[PDB]
RNA sequence: GGGUUUUUCCUUCGAAACACGAAGGUUUUUAUCCCUGCC
RNA sequence: GGCAAAAAAAAA
């Protein structure tokens, strides 16, 4: 006789101002015995909402909560970025307790093109026999962009690796790292090494690069 | 001016054992019911255990009975939770959390530790190599430009990293670590300055990997001529 | 029907989900208790 | 009308 909470959404995206609502249904009754959490990537969670509908003191007006039988809801009046997190809802009416599966809110800004920049691999790490040349975007949106890599104007595929952080809590951009990684051979086989991104503040693909030897 | 610190988790290999701890500061633990909350890579959070204050009664998730033990001292002011029989699945960040005053904040978690990483695994640990990336130019420099470390091959996480002992916080990111084929994590630390300020001051990063037991600063610098 | 004597469920509170405590509640079962004498 | 009686245990 466990009781399981059903969150909705997995993911949300609302510009700054929207308004944006979470629920979250229960298996069986839980009283108002429900709460609900910020968590904001990394960190430890924190309360919003205790008493299914109460307010915990401190949180900002803008939050708020209500019960409707088994029918949870977490509305957030006025988006802001700051409120770019991941939120959960806990029923603690029986034990063994169950949170959701968790909703994670995103936010709509202005499209914002990123700052490209390529480095080459320091010679400390051709020091070890290894090649790892490296590709940056900074500060962009939308989290959607694509990295292609040339290496003597030859399309490469298969050996590259891209990481992007969580979107930024002040202006709400992204940042990514595609990661070319190779051996030493490679590297100083061939003689130019392109990186080229086509994002939408791009009317044409952007790309950088540089030569080997000549740094 | 109230505050839990877990520790001692790690890397700890199937089948093995552990113990955590909970520091309390600012609060007595003896009039709260403290819970444990797990939460794996990526995915979402997992109760775990509690005790309940003055009767010191113990609950555990279905997930960890019979392996899971959860016990309080009041006088070092400090829940712990033994953990043996360990598995691959039990891989995650573990929260200490202290249930609200019952006029205050009801059955909510109104403070949390800041968790600390269990990592079930059979590999060995290593620290990383790490090499800098070079802001790369081949004319005059009067702009912002860019430059990182590359922190590549090591096991498990996490590492940490932090620009001139702390000195700089403007404009970084320190991406997510990666994991490689290889089986060993590998990420890049950047950071953004006006190339003004480029000649005048020192680029150096303090990465640190307490399970390797690795602390490197390498000093990033500028490429040929 | 009205009770006596024991139980429980629920509610508010005690730093309090259970256990312990305080102050309260209105119901109902057992033909498995009493409904008897006196001006 | 005025008194006096009597009396075991379960459940929400």
């Amino acid at each position: 006789s466990d009781i399981q909470m059903t969150q909705s959404p997995s993911s949300l995206s609302a510009s700054v101002g929207d308004r944006v609502t979470i629920t979250c249904r229960a298996s069986q009754s839980v009283s108002s015995a429900v709460a609900w959490y910020q968590q904001k990537p990394g960190k430890a969670p924190k309360l919003l909402i205790y008493s299914a509908s109460s307010l915990y003191s401190g949180v900002p007006s803008r939050f708020s909560g209500s019960r409707s039988g088994t029918d949870f809801t977490l509305t957030i009046s006025s988006l802001q970025p700051e409120d770019f997190a991941t939120y959960y809802c806990q029923q603690s009416y029986s034990f063994p307790s169950t949170f959701g599966q968790g909703t994670k809110v995103e936010i709509k800004r202005t499209v914002a093109a990123p700052s490209v920049f390529i480095f080459p691999p320091s010679d400390e790490q051709l020091k070890s026999g290894t090649a790892s040349v490296v590709c940056l975007l900074n500060n962009f949106y939308p989290r959607e962009a694509k990295v292609q890599w040339k290496v003597d104007n030859a399309l490469q595929s298969g050996n590259s690796q891209e990481s992007v952080t969580e979107q930024d809590s002040k202006d709400s951009t992204y940042s990514l790292s595609s990661t070319l990684t190779l051996s030493k051979a490679d590297y100083e086989k061939h003689k130019v090494y392109a990186c080229e991104v086509t994002h939408q503040g791009l009317s044409s693909p952007v790309t950088k690069s540089f030569n080997r030897g000549e740094c | 001016e109230v505050q839990l610190v877990e520790s001692g988790g790690g890397l700890v290999q199937p089948g093995g054992s552990l113990r955590l701890s909970c520091a309390a500061s600012g609060f007595y633990i003896s009039y709260s019911s403290i819970h444990w909350v797990r939460q794996a890579p990526g995915k979402g959070l997992e109760w775990v255990a509690s005790i309940s204050p003055y009767s010191g009664s113990t609950y555990y998730a279905d997930s960890v009975k019979g392996r899971f033990t959860i016990s309080a001292d009041t006088s070092k002011n400090t829940a712990y939770l033994q953990m043996n029989s360990l598995r691959a699945e039990d891989t995650a960040v573990y929260y200490c959390a202290r249930q609200g005053y019952r006029r205050r904040s009801g059955r909510g978690f109104d403070y949390w530790g800041q968790g600390t990483l269990v990592t079930v695994s059979s590999a060995s640990t290593k620290g990383p190599s790490v090499f800098p990336l070079a802001p790369s130019s081949k004319s005059t420099s009067g702009g912002t430009a860019a430059l990182g470390c590359l922190v590549k091959d090591y096991f498990p996480e996490p590492v940490t990293v932090s620009w001139n002992s702390g000195a700089l916080t403007s404009g970084v990111h320190t991406f997510p670590a990666v994991l490689q084929s290889s089986g060993l994590y590998s990420l890049s630390s950047v950071v953004t300055v006006p190339s003004s300020s480029l000649g005048t001051q020192t680029y150096i990063c303090n990465v640190n990997h307490k399970p390797s037991n690795t602390k490197v600063d390498k000093k990033v610098e500028p490429k040929s001529c």
